[PDB]
């Protein structure tokens, strides 16, 4: 339940379009109380099955909307 | 050009910006410098030419003195 940082890279498209690749460092950690949930649902490996999913799309929801 | 001048304040700014981003990281930061600072080809070689370029002025500047001695010498 410490913390831990995660890079995840996006090859986004800009408002130009031009492929931009941008290295995104999420600082994260589980929570404390739900951690019983989050091992019947998922598992001891919460965290890499989230990070990358939500990181990409969210890279690419906002550089989308930027150029280059 | 500001980069390498000014970079003293460079390593200071960027020491702060590192400091402030890597702290959420549990990590401690003490003593960091900016050492490497190099632009690819073509400042430093055009500085060059363009003393090249007086100097070689001043070189005309004496072909321009040796033109009176010809022309003295050629009269």
């Amino acid at each position: 339940c410490r913390s831990r940082p995660r890079n995840v890279p996006v090859i986004t498209g800009s408002k130009d379009l031009q492929n931009v690749n941008i290295t995104l460092r999420i600082l994260f950690r589980p929570v404390a109380s739900q951690l019983p949930r989050i091992f019947t649902s998922i598992g001891e490996d919460y965290d890499e099955r989230v990070l990358p999913s939500i990181t990409t799309e969210i890279l690419k929801s906002v550089v989308a909307r930027f150029d280059a | 050009s500001q980069l390498i001048t000014q970079r003293a304040q460079v390593s200071l700014l960027i020491r702060r910006e590192l400091t402030e981003r890597a702290k959420d990281f549990s990590l401690i930061l003490d003593d960091v410098a900016i050492t490497e600072l190099s632009f690819s080809r073509e400042y430093t070689a055009a500085v060059e030419a363009k003393q090249v370029a007086q100097q070689e002025a001043q070189r005309a500047q004496f072909l321009v003195e040796k033109a009176k001695q010809e022309q003295r010498q050629k009269i």
